[PDB]
């Protein structure tokens, strides 16, 4: 009960999904980055006809074209406007196309006299409206009627006329000029295959497909970890190695043609003579010896090495057959793949039950925390060359590090790869079978020596097994794309030494290597995970940097980090400790923004002011000038109390006033009628009544600021006086200058200009994007009887 | 030598470019290089100067990274950068002086001072960047 409680306390801090096996599905459902195609030109603005007024305020007989926001949804308050533009940034990033083919958006120009086409249908509508307009210049009309697309199929190029606002043109031009599709040919596919698989003669790779020159693909982003999750993220790294271990388990091949369990079990029982002993556990000695355990051991060892997930050793000390098998396990598997306590426990059991008793040595009084393992002490304390040399190998058989194709790999000593070191193990244990065991009761000594010989007499099978294990490890490691970082993980995979015994006593001579399709699937899942990891890092970094550069100081980067972890697909975010979440935020802040996202953000940041000032529902401020200022004469309003700028007034930032809560300066200025300019995104009332201006109602709207100590209900009056006002005759039939004491800081819409809006958009005529590159490869394998290792000899040679 | 030059060049860039009001895009690559330099030098002890009247100076590096989140640099950013830069400039000047006053008949091209010998280690090669002089 207690042990489960403490282990649950630990496991609640690890974001691994509790049914480990189900993680496989979550890893296999990660797809390549979704390819986005543009169906229409990106537009924030549209042309619109608006009424205009003469200087006297009379509505003219013609409308004028102006650029307006297609969706005018801007909020009030500067902070909320910046939030709006962060949301716009996210929208652009999510809808950003990976490639464009303008011909899909090419429609007919109704007024074309030369079979002309334009992109897109919105351009067609605008061009028709301009063509019909009576105020259009004859040269513009003739050009609309004559402007031509150019399709060059030989060059795979298209050019179309488009009408776009300059900001919309910038977005679409960036999309056209920075597409993610590269030319795809057989050389790129062939190089996509891992190099160590292209060089293994056990696999036959062919290219039986012709790619057209129009073939395209999107390169995966296989950048190595910029967050260094193997450093100081214990829970996250534990989850990463667990998920990798599950995947590697899925791809390790199943063993074939094992030794009959009945025969080997009877052989082991006859040799060990356990019934004739006095062991308190007679039945348990040979339990856990079967084909299922041997296959599980094979999978566990290869997958644990592939994922660099730490292993613990679970064994019964009295089971010396398990310890004899553990001798082989420590011979072939690097000692650093095990948790220190388990390695020390197994070595100390081997020393104090088998090896030191064999040589008559005093049992090792080992001390926990010793920089030397029990085997490192034994190597110095043992004089026999067979045992000392095998011990020396075990003491130094740690993973070697090597970078291949930019991927860090944990590789084995060559004596493991060719299986020669098993001979040394054999030598050592043959010596142990000849030893006297001075004080040992003879029946127990005979049993120990016969179990030693049970492992010893499988020398050929063990060499074959070591070579098979190493070859499978190397072939599967060729498919790894992220650096194999070695860290001692919080939790381990528990490996039974009885399963090691099953593998050692039951392996035959049937070679099993990964299937080419298994290798391609493993590599594809690794690539998809790596690419998704990089893309989610880039998305998180882009949003964090945008929020900071947009001065979104109430934004919680924790939600961003949680979304990033959730999109990585392998983390239960509820079990991520807070310190690691904050460390993740800190490391994400330090990374630079990816070029495409940063360019989109720069476009948005540079055009923010223009977009915000185009909105019809927010003004940029209000000047309270307690002097009488003449209403401006604007073509868009008639008479309007509009301020072009804020020159000549002290500015109170409304966002700062809202945040501080300190209304002393604003209250003092309003009480004393001190001229001021309140700056910030404000909703305004459009008042068309001359009587309202004569009543001076625009000066009546600020006192609620002092009453409530709020600024989120401030709605200044923007007068709009023209011939459409019901009381306009007062302006027309009397001698007086319409004035007000307040002005609204707002901008005037930009006029549509055909010359500044007409662009030629260029793209490719047509191509096909492909995603599954390895689907273009025909992949066969040799007969497993003929499979060879790195040394060109057969993986298994006992035949 | 390449590492000492890279330190000096990074510091000169930081002095010339980390200025109040400047767009962060003007400094982003430099900020990355500077943070790399800080990370590499953190936790390292150096001793310069025990020859002639050159005084013994001990150097310890425990500095925070510069921020990346601003749009334009402000006074706070510049002050933190300036304190770190001042310490690093003092260290580089002392290392250069320590190397300039030493000579060897056998391997006079190789580094002579202990600090430059330490900086020749692989754990500092990350500092290395544009060698344009």
């Amino acid at each position: 009960h207690q042990k489960e409680v403490q282990y649950e306390i630990l496991q609640k801090t690890i974001p691994t999904f509790e049914p480990k096996e189900s993680i496989l599905k979550k890893l296999e459902d990660i797809k390549p980055e979704q390819v986005k195609k543009q169906t229409k030109l990106f537009r924030i603005f549209e042309p619109r006809q608006l009424p205009v007024y003469r200087a006297n305020g009379e509505k003219e007989l013609r409308n004028r074209w102006y650029w307006k926001l297609k969706r005018d949804t801007l909020p009030d308050g500067d902070y909320d406007v910046r939030e709006y533009f962060l949301n716009l940034y996210d929208q652009v990033l999510t809808e950003m196309p990976d490639y464009l083919l303008l011909k899909d958006m090419a429609v007919e120009n109704k007024n074309s006299r030369d079979a002309g086409k334009v992109v897109d249908s919105e351009t067609a509508a605008i061009c028709d409206a301009i063509f019909q307009d009576e105020e259009t210049e004859g040269v513009v009309r003739r050009f609309i009627a004559e402007m031509r697309q150019r399709v060059q199929a030989d060059r795979n190029v298209v050019n179309y006329p488009s009408i776009l606002h300059p900001i919309d043109h910038a977005f679409n031009e960036y999309f056209l000029q920075h597409q993610l599709v590269e030319p795809l040919n057989n050389d790129i596919i062939f190089n996509y295959i891992p190099e160590r698989i292209r060089n293994d003669v056990n696999y036959i790779l062919n290219m039986d497909r012709n790619l057209p020159s129009t073939a395209r693909y999107i390169r995966p982003n296989l950048l190595q970890d910029r967050l260094n999750l193997h450093d100081n993220f214990e829970s996250l790294w534990d989850t990463i190695t667990t998920s990798n271990y599950i995947l590697a388990r899925s791809v390790v091949p199943d063993l074939k043609e094992l030794v009959s369990t009945e025969a080997q079990i009877q052989k082991m029982s006859q040799d060990l003579q356990l019934e004739a002993l006095t062991i308190q556990s007679e039945t348990q000695f040979l339990t856990g010896i079967n084909s299922q355990a041997a296959n599980d051991c094979f999978k566990t060892l290869i997958a644990a090495m592939l994922s660099q997930r730490t292993m613990s050793l679970d064994f019964v000390t009295t089971n010396y057959m398990s310890l004899i098998s553990g001798m082989w396990l420590l011979t072939v598997v690097p000692n650093d793949m095990f948790i220190r306590e388990s390695l020390v426990a197994c070595q100390l059991a081997i020393i104090n039950t088998i090896i030191y008793p064999a040589f008559g040595m005093q049992r090792m009084h080992y001390r926990n925390g010793d920089p030397q393992t029990p085997f490192q002490i034994a190597e110095q304390q043992i004089q026999n060359f067979q045992v000392a040399n095998w011990l020396h190998f075990v003491n130094n058989n740690q993973f070697r590090q090597v970078v291949i194709d930019g991927v860090l790999n944990q590789v084995l000593n060559d004596n493991i790869r060719n299986g020669h070191v098993v001979n040394q193990l054999m030598e050592a244990l043959m010596q142990l079978s000849r030893q006297q065991f001075p004080t040992m009761p003879v029946d127990y000594k005979r049993s120990i020596q016969r179990g030693i010989l049970l492992l010893s007499n499988r020398l050929g099978q063990l060499v074959d097994l070591t070579r098979l294990l190493a070859y499978n490890y190397e072939t599967l490691m060729a498919c790894i794309t992220m650096n194999m970082q070695h860290v001692q993980t919080l939790t381990t995979e528990k490996l039974q030494l009885t399963s090691v015994t099953s593998l050692c006593m039951l392996i035959g001579n049937a070679t099993v290597i990964p299937s080419p399709q298994t290798l391609f699937h493993y590599y594809n899942v690794n690539v998809n995970f790596h690419s998704n990891y990089n893309e989610r890092i880039n998305d998180a970094v882009a949003i964090i940097t945008a929020a900071n550069r947009l001065n979104l100081y109430q934004k919680k980067m924790k939600s961003i980090v949680e979304d990033f972890l959730k999109r990585l697909q392998i983390f239960d975010i509820s079990r991520v400790p807070d310190d690691q979440m904050y460390r993740l935020r800190d490391r994400l802040r330090l990374l630079p923004v990816e070029i495409r996202r940063l360019d989109i953000f720069n476009l948005i940041l540079m055009n923010m002011e223009q977009i915000e000032r185009a909105s019809d529902k927010i003004a940029q401020g209000v000047i309270i000038a307690y002097r009488d200022m003449q209403l401006e004469r604007d073509e868009m309003y008639g008479y309007v109390n509009i301020a072009r700028n804020l020159d000549g007034f002290q500015q109170i930032n409304l966002e700062e006033l809202m945040r501080t809560g300190d209304y002393a300066q604003i209250t003092n200025m309003l009480l004393n009628n001190q001229p001021v300019a309140l700056v910030g995104a404000l909703p305004f009332i459009t008042d068309s009544s001359v009587i309202s201006l004569v009543a001076k109602l625009d000066a009546t709207v600020f006192a609620q600021i002092v009453k409530l100590r709020k600024v989120d209900t401030l709605k200044p009056i923007l007068y709009k006086i023209n011939s459409d006002s019901n009381d306009f005759y007062l302006v027309a039939n009397y001698d007086w200058v319409p004035t007000s004491t307040t002005k609204v800081y707002k901008q005037i819409p930009q006029q549509f200009d055909f010359r500044a809006s007409m662009h030629m958009l260029t793209s490719n005529l047509t191509f096909t994007v492909y995603s599954d590159l390895l689907a273009f490869v025909s992949a066969d394998t040799v007969e497993p009887i003929n499979a060879v290792a790195f040394d060109n000899m057969r993986i298994m040679n006992e035949l | 030598m390449d590492v000492l030059y890279s330190l000096s060049k990074t510091l000169k860039d930081a002095r010339d470019k980390i200025v109040e009001g400047t767009l962060y895009s003007n400094v982003s690559d430099l900020i990355q290089q500077f943070n790399q330099m800080i990370i590499t030098m953190n936790g390292n002890e150096f001793q310069t100067g025990g020859i002639g009247n050159l005084p013994i100076r001990n150097w310890n590096f425990d500095f925070g990274l510069l921020g990346t989140t601003l749009l334009n640099l402000d006074a706070n950013y510049v002050e933190t950068a300036r304190n770190t830069i001042d310490y690093f400039v003092d260290f580089v000047d002392n290392v250069c002086m320590d190397e300039m006053v030493r000579e060897s008949q056998r391997n006079g091209i190789a580094p002579q001072s202990d600090s430059l010998r330490k900086l020749s280690g692989i754990k500092f090669k990350r500092i290395n960047f544009d060698n344009s002089s």
